[PDB]
């Protein structure tokens, strides 16, 4: 019962949950992306009405 | 333990360096065959290209159809497959051209993630507008719905201390039961009661399933999952299969886009294989030329065991392989060579213990020299009788008598065609 | 991955568990996608009309 | 966006022209075909111009010479807001659909209209939302302050826009747009404000926006539709889904001749702006002499848009008839189109051709590889080295050497075949296939 | 402002007592073509008798299309005209014969007469009550009040409209016009009167209408028996079972039987017969009409001896040839012998190098282009050495590589330019025939 462990593999546990590591970095990068964003208009803000 | 002509193909067999060993993988033979489709398989596995066309040409009993559910195990399950051949392009519902193009949106796959919340509990009180009261193991919450899904529920003919489950994305209404707290109520009565569900009633969860693109285009064209009446009743209207507009693949396109630059899925090309394409129409072959050199369309693999003929729609030109050479300039060409005498009886002892058959030296002489005589798939064929013929002497081996039996017992192509020949009436 | 005093303590997980806690086989549903190919084309139909 | 992986014409980019219409000898990501070069920027500057109908022109050649690349290059050329339909000659042959309706359904798509609507918008942010019930003093009670960058201000309910609110759970405090000639309200996103309370929405909004400060706004909306829209639109009840399902069925002529008066009346109103789209069509010569018949006609009306043709044969028999016609296309499309002409390549401008794919699929050729890679074109084909260049990067990084080199290609050529040496193949093997009459020598032996 | 090889030909440019100059109507030469199809013209607008047929026959560039138009142009727009080619008759949906009888009753057409009552911000309203029976509930009476601008006026009805009005959502300070004739009223909008009544509204201010309390108005409508016949077929309403199943039946065209037909003949009959209406026969026309089949042929000879028949004008240019579906029967036009026994034939011939240079000159008169005499005359040279539509179609080209150089005038290099840029049909066979590269 060898060959179908490399059939099964593929795309297995491991693989899905490096998958679902791969969209959490993701959606960490976009809330960095968010916060620099808020910051920034913060930055612009204190300059622009005070 | 059902085996047929296949099964005991585990793989192309090639090394890492891509150089292939002589027998490995349940195959022999066709070294510069199967070194070119670990060739392809490496360059679909790139996933940067597409459009791109191979076809392999080769006379009948060359394991073409065996190479190509080779490289589509060898890729794995993760990419995409769709087996095809070349007559179930013809239908009667839509066109051609059109089932073409559907077969084409099936063959690359997409790999997507989103949350699913649901609500389950014990049914509490129904207070119409529609306000629910659910009541857990721990948590209980009042919920406000749409009388859609109300409407549903009473469909669903819910009792009062029922237990229900709700999926909130798609509204999805399924009673698990009633709760064991008020089950002995009858004596012998027919409702199953079931266990109160432990949990929060509001629960989130992760899912990372996989569709095709022809899956949303179907899904966004034809909704075949409703669950009110306008649902269904709408869409029993129309049981037929109709044309796809492309701006809905324009659509389509544009939302998997912005899906995957946002970051929440990625793309996975696959492969198109149809086998016997010599009988295909002249007019989807000139399709085929529009519709490979496009952006999206993936790899695709042709064969055809043919030599100078007439391509079908045509009376004219004479094309090698029933290709006509417009869709030849595009293509690739891997030949694929007539076996030998060693092969077929490495064939054949091969596929005798992937039968689990015991078989005697001697019977695989006379099998190998016969299959050199008439044909491999011949003796693959007879040696199974062979083997219920030395069983029914209560024998588990293979004796060379019974294989000549056999034999005898059964005809070739060879023999029928002279029987024919000199035959009363077409016999 | 260097350390390993709990690699083993993944196996003596799904040993004992059986996958019925590293992942359980869940209640399938279709995608719900929701952007709908007319949303963005009410508009220009009802300023036709 | 437009999400594509590779494309056999990703590196041509809308042709390569001076102002004199004179094509450079490498722009833009082609080479060669001067004239050809200059008669598509003719008719290019044709289109801009928009005052010309129901011209024909024909693109003719050998294979495999830039006549879909032409056609991809004047696509880019063109431009948005000119609309373009490239369709193959197969698609039209439809057990649902007539070949004629199909056709008049192509043009009908080739042709752009523009259109101006005039709404009065308001948006800005809120802070809450006052929704009151029935009393008896009167209808309801309501009273929206709405903020914005520079000024803040407060409006009040118009009785159906309680009922307005109420279809959505509106969140107070939002960025929300309506137009009192329509009252959708438009929920773009969050009110901006102050992010500090806003700074964790876990996405959401897509970063809000920034109040623009002036509430009273009325910005003209510039639509563009097609005339097939139009009339699909009229045509049933709900014409927008059976434009997005390919349902129609036969639209009457009716309706398309009233559609043409109406539209006509617009532009004279000043209303509506006519754009000369384009219709192109592939190997025609697939084509039945009905279609060829219709499109006589078809192409003298003034809502014709502009058609482009490309064909590869030359003197065949046009279907449908027994006799063999020049150019495979009947004499009076011939009388009635314009015939431009593409010639073949010469070895340094398939050389070029080959550095440019090589360059456009991240493919580093050394200088002898590149000398092989052309000598193989020159000797079968441009398609032949065009894919053995892509096929040899496998090869290049199987031996961990990242630039491909002579061996690499080789090892390419000699793997898979071409089509003068596998035609001599099978002539010399022609007992081992399947012959024309059903002769199959599967026995080896014998 | 765009052309298409047409819309240069105004009319027929006939004279009084039928006559044809040279140059008028953007038209040159062929001056018998041009008499008799004025006859024909003539003939039409007599009214009196229908069900004739006239094939006119020719080489290709001849202008037999501007014929055509030239007739439709000559005609005006009253008298309906439906142009047509011999494809579009084959459909996948019902049968060619039933298509040609659509277009055929699409041919003509009728205008008719009708004359309207309606009443149009609204005063008040109030109904008036025991039944006197088992129903629940009703009113006696309903009285309402209409504002308009020439004066208000009250409005005594019955509950059946007060329900009408209710189900149209229209609040009691509002503008509303009553359909006398059955009682169908629809919300005209919020009237202006009651402008600003808050602050922020999406209501059409929709401003008071301007007239009397009831308003009387003269309907003139042009319809073809082609509508009648599927309106009549096709049903109607609202929420009834048929009416839905309609409304998502993708109601394909089928097979319209003939007892509409005559039911539609008996009923426009008998209006006619009482004077409110007035039956206008049209003209059909089937460009290339080679395409057809033996089918269609017979079935048009059917249709021809029929009762209400229109008169059809037919276009061809083949000769000595085989009309499409047999293989036997070699006729001229490929029109089927019977068929021709049963119309006349008009002859056009070829214009010379004169016409061709005139035609030329109309041409870039219309398209508001310069060009050189020199280049002119040259360009009536390959007009004639090759083709008139060529010339035709070069013109533009010219003018763009014009447009390059920055002279609004047209030289007689640029033309060769232009020609050497785009080839003819001789030449690019002649190409063909050279080659062997698949060209
Ligand atoms: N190298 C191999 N190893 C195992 N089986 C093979 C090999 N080559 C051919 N075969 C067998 O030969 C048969 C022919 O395969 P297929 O391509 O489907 O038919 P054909 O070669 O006639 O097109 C297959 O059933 C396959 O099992
Ligand atoms: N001027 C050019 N520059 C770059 N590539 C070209 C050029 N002309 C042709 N090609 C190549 O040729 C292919 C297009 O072939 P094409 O001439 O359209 O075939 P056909 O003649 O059958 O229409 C494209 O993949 C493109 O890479
Ligand atoms: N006497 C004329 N005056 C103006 N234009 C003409 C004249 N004769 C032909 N034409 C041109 O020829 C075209 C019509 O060609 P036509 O004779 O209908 O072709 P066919 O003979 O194939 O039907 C029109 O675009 C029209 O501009
Ligand atoms: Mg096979
Ligand atoms: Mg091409
Ligand atoms: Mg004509």
């Amino acid at each position: 019962l060898n060959d179908e462990l490399v059939l099964h593999n593929k795309d297995g546990f491991l693989a899905r949950q490096e998958f679902l590591q791969r969209v959490g970095s993701a959606e960490d990068e976009r809330y960095k992306e968010l916060r620099r964003q808020q910051l920034a208009q913060q930055l612009q803000q204190d300059s622009e009405a005070s | 333990t059902r085996t047929a002509a296949h099964t005991h193909i585990k793989g192309l067999g090639l090394d890492e360096s891509g150089v292939a060993k002589r027998v490995e993988g349940g195959f022999v033979g066709q070294i510069e065959a199967r070194e070119a489709c670990g060739v392809i398989v490496d360059l679909i596995k790139a996933k940067k290209m597409s459009g791109r066309a191979i076809l392999l040409a080769g006379g009948p009993s060359t394991g073409k159809t065996a190479l190509a559910l080779a490289i589509s195990q060898e890729l794995g399950p993760k990419v995409p497959f769709c087996p095809l051949v070349g007559s179930e392009l013809y239908s009667v519902e839509v066109k051609k051209t059109e089932t073409l193009m559907e077969n084409f949106r099936r063959a690359i796959g997409l790999r997507i993630k989103e949350t699913k919340e649901v609500y389950e509990g014990e049914v509490t009180e129904l207070t119409p507008e529609v306000i629910v009261g659910l009541k857990s193991a721990k948590g209980t919450k009042t919920l406000r719905l749409d009388p859609t899904i109300y409407e549903s529920i009473q469909r669903e003919k819910v009792s009062i201390g029922d237990v229900i489950y709700i999926e909130a994305n798609t509204g999805a209404v399924k009673r698990v039961g009633r709760s064991d707290a008020y089950a002995t109520e009858f004596d012998l009565e027919t409702e199953e009661y079931v266990p109160l569900p432990k949990g929060e009633v509001h629960k989130k969860k992760e899912i990372v399933q996989d569709v095709t693109l022809h899956d949303l285009d179907v899904a966004n064209a034809r909704p075949q999952g409703g669950q009110d009446v306008i649902s269904m009743m709408g869409q029993l209207l129309k049981p037929k299969k109709t044309e796809i507009t492309e701006k809905l693949r324009q659509e389509v396109n544009k939302v998997v886009a912005k899906y995957i630059d946002q970051g929440v899925a990625e793309l996975i090309p696959g492969v198109l294989f149809i086998d016997e394409v010599n009988m295909l129409d002249i007019e989807i072959f000139t399709y085929l030329n529009k519709a490979l050199e496009s952006n999206i369309a993936p790899v695709v693999v042709l064969a055809s065991n043919r030599g100078m003929t007439t391509v079908r729609g045509t009376e004219d030109v004479i094309s090698p392989h029933g290709v006509p050479p417009d869709l030849i300039d595009r293509l690739l060409i891997v030949r694929t060579l007539p076996y030998d005498k060693d092969e077929i009886r490495t064939i054949i002892e091969r596929r005798a213990t992937v039968e689990r058959l015991q078989v005697e030296s001697s019977a695989l002489d006379l099998l190998a020299t016969m299959g050199t005589e008439t044909s491999l798939r011949y003796a693959l064929q007879l040696l199974a009788p062979c083997g219920i013929l030395a069983q029914t002497s209560n024998r588990k081996e293979i004796v060379v008598n019974d294989v000549n039996e056999a034999k005898l017992l059964f005809l070739d192509a060879k023999r029928s065609t002279k029987i024919l020949e000199t035959s009363a009436n077409y016999l | 991955n260097f350390m390993s005093i709990v690699n083993c303590l993944m196996q003596l997980r799904k040993v004992c568990n059986h996958p019925n806690l590293f992942e359980v086989r869940p209640i399938l549903t279709s995608f719900v996608l929701e952007h709908c190919v007319a949303s963005d084309y009410k508009d220009v139909e009802r300023t036709l009309l | 966006k437009s999400l594509s992986l590779i494309a056999a014409h990703s590196h041509i980019t809308g042709l390569g022209l001076d102002e004199n219409l004179q094509p450079r000898p490498t722009s833009e990501g082609m080479v060669g075909q001067l004239q050809a070069r200059r008669a598509a920027g003719v008719i290019l500057k044709m289109v801009q111009n928009g005052t010309i109908a129901g011209r024909a022109v024909l693109v003719a050649g050998p294979p495999s010479t830039g006549k879909t690349a032409l056609a991809m290059g004047v696509s880019q050329s063109l431009g948005k807001d000119v609309p373009f339909t490239a369709i193959a000659g197969s698609e039209i042959f439809s057990l649902e659909l007539s070949k004629t309706e199909a056709l008049t359904q192509a043009f009908r798509k080739s042709i752009g209209i523009k259109i101006k609507e005039e709404t009065e918008l308001i948006e800005g942010e809120v802070v809450e939302i006052q929704i009151d019930r029935s009393i008896t003093g009167g209808h309801k009670q309501g009273k929206l302050t709405i903020k914005t960058t520079d000024m803040e201000t407060i409006y009040e309910l118009g009785n159906k826009m309680i009922d307005g609110l109420t279809k959505e759970k509106v969140l107070a405090g939002d960025v929300i747009s309506i137009d009192k000639a329509s009252g959708k309200i438009t929920k773009l996103g969050r009110s901006f404000a102050r992010s500090r309370d806003y700074d964790a929405m876990g996405a959401d909004t897509r970063f809000v926006q920034c109040p623009e400060g002036e509430l009273q706004k009325r910005k003209t909306v510039v639509h563009t539709v097609s005339l097939h829209e139009i009339d699909v639109i009229n045509s049933r009840t709900q014409g927008f889904l059976a434009l997005f399902t390919g349902d129609t069925g036969e639209i009457r002529s009716e309706v398309r001749d009233q559609i043409n008066t109406k539209v006509a009346e617009w532009k004279e109103e000043g209303k509506a702006e006519i754009v000369p789209g384009v219709l192109f069509i592939d190997e025609v010569h697939m084509l039945d002499i009905e279609c060829f018949s219709f499109i006589n006609r078809a192409l003298e009306d003034e809502f014709a848009p502009i058609v482009m043709m490309a064909t590869n044969r030359g003197v065949s028999k046009t279907r449908g008839t027994n006799y063999k016609s020049p150019h495979g296309l009947p004499l009076d499309l011939l009388d009635r189109s314009i015939i431009i002409t593409t010639k073949s390549y010469n070895e340094q401008e398939i050389k070029t051709i080959l550095s440019i794919r090589a360059q456009e699929e991240e493919v580093e050729l050394s200088s002898d590889a590149l000398d092989l890679l052309t000598k193989t074109g020159v000797e079968t084909s441009l398609r032949y080295s065009s894919n053995l260049i892509s096929v040899a990067q496998q090869i290049a990084m199987k031996r961990k050497n990242n630039t491909v080199e002579v061996e690499d290609v080789k090892r390419a050529y000699l793997l898979f075949l071409d089509s003068a040496r596998s035609v001599k193949y099978v002539q010399e093997n022609e007992s081992q296939y399947i012959d024309d009459q059903g002769n199959v020598q599967i026995s080896i032996a014998k």
